[PDB]
RNA sequence: GCCGGCGGCGACGACCCAUUCGAACGUCUGCCCUAUCAACUUUCGAUGGUAGUCGCCGUGCCUACCAUGGUGACCACGGGUGACGGGGAAUCAGGGUUCGAUUCCGGAGAGGGAGCCUGAGAAACGGCUACCACAUCCAAGGAAGGCAGCAGGCGCGCAAAUUACCCACUCCCGACCCGGGGAGGUAGUGACGAAAAAUAACAAUACAGGACUCUUUCGAGGCCCUGUAAUUGGAAUGAGUCCACUUUAAAUCCUUUAACGAGGAUCCAUUGGAGGGCAAGUCUGGUGCCAGCAGCCGCGGUAAUUCCAGCUCCAAUAGCGUAUAUUAAAGUUGCUGCAGUUAAAAAGCUCGUAGUUGGAUCUCUAGCGUUUACUUUGAAAAAAUUAGAGUGUUCAAAGCAGGCCGCCUGGAUA
RNA sequence: UACCUGGUUGAUCCUGCCAGUAGCAUAUGCUUGUCUCAAAGAUUAAGCCAUGCAUGUCUAAGUACGCACGGCCGGUACAGUGAAACUGCGAAUGGCUCAUUAAAUCAGUUAUGGUUCCUUUGGUCGCUCGUACUUGGAUAACUGUGGUAAUUCUAGAGCUAAUACA
């Protein structure tokens, strides 16, 4: 068609909201920002439906355009404004403080965290530019290009930012046997340990990961996200360690609870 | 475009002789036995079973170590246990195939509050469904075709409004009464 | 069902007695329907659109008229006119208001058949000077005779003399005394000729302003066609008339007379039927039974239609939309399925009283001298016309020249049209035709009918035709 | 007889709301009306009936339970301001102009045809 | 505010880089029928080369000068399509056949073509300019057109609803918490179709009724069944009428619940059959190869098991006929899986290109090993749909919810 | 549920089709008590349309000398609500329909290292060595005179704004 869409129909959302059928014939639609549309989460979801705060459309704005609402120490009053994976939303009204990381079955779990904790965010490196005068630049995950990056940071490495200042206080190597999470496809949300990568020139590369439970999984270099170091974390991980435990211990952790 | 689902499935499948003796009896037998309205009710559980003995049949030809095949057997077997057509004894999936009609029609809501004597006739238990005097847990049905649980079966009182049970005379006694 | 049936009669008795005991008196009186006839190029028509001011006469294709209408004059006009001469009463309270109804004049299809659909309160009649009576006249003053209502007649060609001192918008009798002697001599003869000539005809008639006693007496009231001497003279006669005459006929009641009056095919809008809406309070989204050719209609009004007032229903205008509508004006209804209908008949307007029947026996006497001889058994012409009127004319004229009509139908020809005449040409090829009278032929019927053997006869002047 | 329980609570300070879902117990009665259910509530939680807002009450088959949505605000001036208009009507603090959609809609396309100050004019 | 200057919190802007939403050009593989279409394209660009022009860029996109190429029985080119393409739908052992205008994705066009202004984005039509076809007003000078948006009307036909109410929900647009939206929501019409489910149940009487016990039979009972009783009896009740709520933007429907409401419970169940196929009458009037029935075989010519009726019975049942496209039956399109001596069928005969098929045999040093097809694994692959886990919608078709006395959950999986 | 049955003969066994049987869709007939869910001018004509409506929009924050309102305080440029108009943005989304279209559309897979991109979100914005304590002219709105039978037609005259135009 001409020029730019600006509707999304309500089935042709991305599954992992789990919008239900009945309650409209439009979504959200997630406006232009940091994270893809695809991969990202409207505020009007996280309040309204994961949080169970707003009911309808409006209280959701009500909410919003009081300015209680800040997304990594920034105040956002569109209520379809994408926040996508180690965005930290902060409800400074009720002293709550959220960071998005998905789940083991794929999608944005309401995971809470200290006060303390949602000081910085991890952040994977897309590319490393250098222009005018040399002064070499950086572009993350999240869109937030930094100028004088530390030479040691080459692509697809993660580097941990203060969200107060715009500064790279530390930053992990993407080498063999380092904590990963995986941001796309089948194994997406599983944490695990690298083995190897198998470099295949003018196709993508593809890494093996080792989970904690001796599960063995592969994945393209585009859908992983170095988290911790070695083995241990620099952020908290979800309610589950990011373990795909099958359907069958699903029923008998189900049957077990009850 | 409209907010609205179009996931309407049909329920019975039809003979595919219309006219057949044997056949004809054996369904007026169900009906005669479980007091049924028409051959669609009879039809309908004919078509439940025969689904549930389609996925049986199609989960027996996968090898006896599958994920899938233990998954989906063990919840089918479970839901049939559930339901109260098998006991814990018989739980292999090879005895779903050892089914039938019968064991179905025992389990509607009509047939039990028979058998366990609040009412007196196979017929008389679908009205006093239907009149809304029958209730299971705090529950008031009114659905012939409600199928009982089996954890469920033993508690089917009557409903405490109804007159037979909950203490309250009706249009009758009360037309006589006033005119008593 | 029979018990539903019984206490539905009973509850319609009731509430025509309340419609009957409700009775409002004492002023307040409903417009009276002013009818008017002629001959063929009197003057019926044009005296009110010189009444109305409207600049648009001729426009008519043809110095004839064929439809009936009610141009809807409401005091503003009537008050405007009266303020010119000033007679009596500034600012009466007692008028309703006037309602002229157009008729038109022509020796075929007998004056519109007429049958002039009666609710002729004051009849003008053009006598028109220059000719004298005419056969159409006689006719008409016997039908007018035959039902007793109250009538009046108006001359028309007084300036057509060559010597008339032509001053125009001032009283009669003061422009008759402004002339020579010899010619209100010429005026008087001819006045005792037309008196003596209604006299004969068993009538009592004078010039307007003698006595008058018009219990008994008849007003000869003169008027000029062109320059307007008299439309003052006319329009004081007419109230005067109807104030002294109709005093408690014209009663503003609550009773349900709404009368169907003409049937149209109008583009975009289905099959419309003109209304003179007379007594009943009929509302936007309300059911009616309308009664049809082929048994009565149970119609849903989609809304009420009425044309500017000082305006015809003569050329597509600005119709407005009106939700509901008070019982004293002429309106345009169009609903669902309006098809086959007959002119001239009460119209019953019901709410929901579980369908109120039976009372088209009572109205279908002696009036079946219409569309309904149909053989469609037989063989027979095809016949269209704009409007109903106008095909019952055309049938009448086939009735006097003896040929038989299969299909009839409202509005422009189409292909299942000429396919009709098609199927007739294997009967007899010559009655393989259609008759149609000023209606708009279609691309495909026409090259349908120009392909196969079925010639169509368009006209707008019905002489031609 | 009427027994009234609350479900799922929230201390919604973000709006200024206790928000709840209201189970009502009724037996031999008809459906109660909002405004029992509403001073019941304010009786239970210590409040004026005033700032109470419930709606939504199905009543269930057989007619022993009605499930429904509440919510009871800090002070009326947040119920004023964040509580949306049609739940105010009801109570009565909220009026709704008299005109029709089609009438509205009329004016604007009549007063699009003339420019300048004669728009407010055109009535 | 701080000792005449120096400042904090925003809002509009902004060359350029990154990003998001895209868009546009491409790469590889895949489409229905037709040989009564066998060669096509290249004058006026067809295939490629060099140089430019134009364009947001790559390029015969276009111009100039050269080369003579490019595609094709592995079906080009041409013609037809009651052809928009997919996600899907119906049917169904396994294989298949048929449909897919229609709610999600992509494409296209606003009566037919063509040209363009503005803008980041249009060759826009609820923007303009011209012509072609239709057509509105008119003082005859000129003016104004676009429903394949929602209603509605005409036409066409076997074939399809209201000139309704509202931005409250889902969302979109704007300087914007505040305005607007026939997107959309809610009613009305609705036997397209799908799920649940009334039209009675129980008790007491007599059977030249049935079974079970006694007597060899006759004839004996509160052990269990029975109906074509308008016999007898109170008990139960939804359909309707109609308070009050609840529901809702406001209403409606439903659920809830006062009052009324069952003895031919006349508060009445229909649509098709009763020779065979195929479940049900060689019963009685009527007609007399006339009238008609009959999908097929056949029935009717004076005792009609079949016609028109009465009575009775059968079938499915709030539904059941009839017509027509299509699927299974059809192993009567055959790959699985059919035929060709006589039932329809092997060319009169041989050669022969394309096509298909083709005899044994051979036991790793950051680059390799002779390269594939085949087979097993891995990542990638939109939801909805379909299969299928969980969940008492009062059951079910559904829905994605829900459950416990502020909490513990789910929204799997294939 | 991997299914068959009548019909060529005096009878038989075949080949073979016609007829029956069930499902699904469009029409249509007769019938129609309750309740939930729910398709619906596609086929023929992408044929033609009266009428009404379907795209508009303001925050403390671009332009307020409309008394349209009342309010201070009366020597306070501008208290405020705010019609109108200039300016900014939107109107290229949505909705409808299936005429066209046969390696085209479209689907799965890859490429832009060969391109543009409003908006959002980051980066950048005294890095340049050469009246400023704020420069210039107009035009709407408004007032006043008009023309044409006619339209959301507009000419002439008098003032006045900028985040318009310089
Ligand atoms: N001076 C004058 N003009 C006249 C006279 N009668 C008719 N006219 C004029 O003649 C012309 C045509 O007459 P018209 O009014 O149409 O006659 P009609 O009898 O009304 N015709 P219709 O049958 O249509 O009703 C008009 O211009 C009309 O004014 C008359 O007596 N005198």
């Amino acid at each position: 068609a001409r020029g730019p869409k600006k509707h999304l129909k309500r089935v042709a959302a991305p599954k992992h909201w789990m919008l239900d059928k009945l309650t409209g014939v439009f979504a959200p639609r997630p406006s232009t920002g940091p994270h893809k549309l695809r991969e990202c989460l409207p505020l009007i979801i996280f309040l309204r439906n994961r949080l169970k705060y707003a009911l309808t459309g409006d209280e959701v704005k009500k909410i919003c355009m009081q300015r209680f609402i800040k997304i990594d120490g920034k105040v956002r009053t569109d209520i379809t404004y994408p926040a996508g994976f180690m965005d930290v939303i902060s409800i400074d009204k009720t002293g709550e403080n959220f960071r998005l990381i998905y789940d083991t079955k794929g999608r944005f779990a309401v995971h809470r965290i200290t006060p303390e904790e949602a000081k910085y965010k991890l952040c994977k490196v897309r590319k490393i530019f250098v222009g005018t005068k040399g002064i070499p630049h950086l572009v993350t995950h999240d869109a937030r290009t930094i100028r004088y990056p530390d030479p040691l940071i080459k692509v697809n490495d993660t580097i941990q930012i203060d969200l107060e200042t715009g500064k790279i206080t530390d930053f992990i190597k993407f080498d063999t046997g380092n904590l990963c999470m995986v941001t796309g496809g089948a194994n997406l949300g599983r944490i695990g340990v690298i083995t190897n990568r198998e470099r295949h020139p003018g196709s993508f590369d593809v890494v093996h990961v080792k989970d904690a439970n001796g599960n063995s999984f592969a994945t393209r270099l585009s859908n992983i996200f170095v988290i911790g170091k070695g083995n241990k974390p620099w952020i908290s991980l979800p309610r589950g360690k990011g373990i795909r435990l099958t359907i069958a211990e699903e029923r008998d952790k189900r049957l077990a609870a009850k | 475009p409209v907010a609205r689902s179009w996931v309407c499935r049909k329920t019975y499948v039809t003979p595919r002789r219309p006219f057949e003796k044997s056949r004809l009896d054996q369904e007026l037998k169900l009906i005669g036995e479980y007091g049924l309205r028409n051959k669609r009710e009879v039809w309908r559980v004919k078509f439940t079973l025969a689904k549930i003995r389609k996925a049986a049949r199609e989960l027996l030809t996968l090898d006896e170590k599958d994920p899938r095949r233990l998954f989906e057997g063990n919840a089918l077997l479970r839901r049939l246990v559930r339901i109260g057509v098998l006991d814990e004894g018989k739980m292999k999936l090879d005895y779903i195939l050892g089914l039938k009609i019968e064991d179905f029609l025992e389990r509607r809501l009509q047939t039990q509050v028979f058998k366990l004597g609040l009412a007196k006739s196979i017929h008389h238990a679908r009205v006093l469904i239907r009149q809304r005097h029958i209730r299971v847990r705090k529950q008031v049905v009114n659905i012939p075709s409600f199928i009982v649980r089996l954890d469920s079966q033993k508690h089917i009182d009557f409903s405490l409004r109804s007159p037979y049970g909950g203490g309250r005379p009706g249009r009758v006694k009360r037309k006589n009464a006033k005119k008593g | 069902e029979e018990r539903a049936y019984d206490k539905a009669k009973r509850r319609i008795e009731k509430r025509r007695l309340e419609h009957s005991k409700n009775v409002t008196e004492k002023d307040k009186l409903r417009a009276p329907i002013i009818c008017v006839l002629g001959h063929v190029d009197t003057g019926k028509t044009k005296i009110l659109d010189k009444l109305r001011h409207t600049h648009v006469q001729d426009g008519e294709a043809g110095g004839i008229t064929q439809q009936i209408g009610a141009t809807n004059v409401p005091l503003e006009a009537i008050n405007e006119q009266t303020k010119m001469i000033k007679n009596f009463d500034r600012e009466n309270v007692r008028i309703p208001g006037m309602l002229i109804i157009d008729t038109p004049g022509h020796e075929s299809f007998s004056n519109l058949r007429n049958r002039g659909s009666s609710l002729c309160d004051i009849a003008i009649l053009v006598v028109d000077i220059m000719h004298g009576l005419e056969p159409q006249t006689i006719e008409s003053i016997n039908l007018l005779k035959s039902k007793k209502c109250p009538f009046i007649v108006a001359l028309n060609k007084i300036d057509r003399l060559y010597d008339w001192k032509k001053s125009p918008d001032s009283d009669v009798a003061a422009t008759l005394k402004k002339q020579k002697k010899n010619t209100k001599d010429e005026f008087e003869e001819r006045a005792k000729a037309i008196i003596v000539e209604f006299a004969q005809q068993g009538l009592n008639a004078a010039l307007f302003y003698e006595n008058k006693d018009p219990r008994t007496f008849v007003s000869l009231v003169p008027t000029s066609a062109h320059t307007g001497d008299g439309m003052g003279s006319l329009i004081y006669l007419l109230v005067e008339l109807t104030q002294t005459m109709l005093s408690k006929r014209l009663a503003h009641c609550e009773e349900l007379r709404a009368q169907v009056m003409e049937v149209k095919a109008l583009p975009g809008m289905g099959t419309t039927i003109d209304v003179i809406l007379i007594n009943g309070r009929l509302k936007e989204g309300d059911t009616i039974i309308v009664p049809g050719v082929e048994g009565p209609i149970v119609t849903q009004i989609r809304g009420l239609l009425t044309p500017p007032p000082m305006k015809e229903l003569r050329v597509k205008n600005q119709y407005e939309k009106h939700k509901e509508v008070e019982a004293a004006q002429g309106v345009k209804i169009l609903g669902k399925d309006l098809e086959k209908t007959l002119a001239g008949l009460p119209l019953l307007v019901a709410y929901k009283e579980d369908e109120i029947p039976v009372l088209k026996d009572e109205l279908i006497h002696e009036l079946k001298q219409t569309l309904n001889a149909i053989k469609l058994e037989e063989k027979g012409v095809y016949v269209q016309a704009s409007t109903l009127g106008s095909l019952e004319a055309l049938l009448e004229f086939l009735k006097t020249s003896e040929v038989p009509y299969a299909g009839i139908n409202i509005g422009p020809v189409h292909k299942k049209d000429v396919m009709k005449a098609s199927v007739m040409l294997e009967h007899d090829p010559q009655y393989a035709v259609i008759l149609a009278f000023d209606v708009r032929i279609e691309r495909d019927a026409q090259e349908m009918a120009d392909s196969l053997g079925v010639r169509i006869f368009s006209a707008e002047i019905i002489y031609h035709l | 007889t009427v027994t009234i329980r609350t479900r799922k609570f929230m201390t919604n300070r973000l709006l200024q709301r206790k928000q709840m879902v209201i189970d009502v117990l009724h037996p031999g009665k008809a459906t109660v009306p909002k405004t029992e259910i509403r001073e019941k509530l304010a009786k239970m939680y210590k409040t004026t009936p005033d700032v109470i807002f419930v709606f939504g009450f199905r009543t269930h088959f057989g007619g022993g339970k009605t499930t429904g949505f509440g919510m009871i605000y800090d002070s009326l001036d947040y119920a004023k301001k964040n509580e949306p208009k049609h739940r105010l009507a009801r109570h009565g603090l909220y009026e709704k102009k008299k005109t029709s959609r089609k009438q509205r809609k009329e004016r604007k396309n009549r007063m699009k045809k003339v420019r300048g100050t004669a728009k407010a004019n055109v009535g």
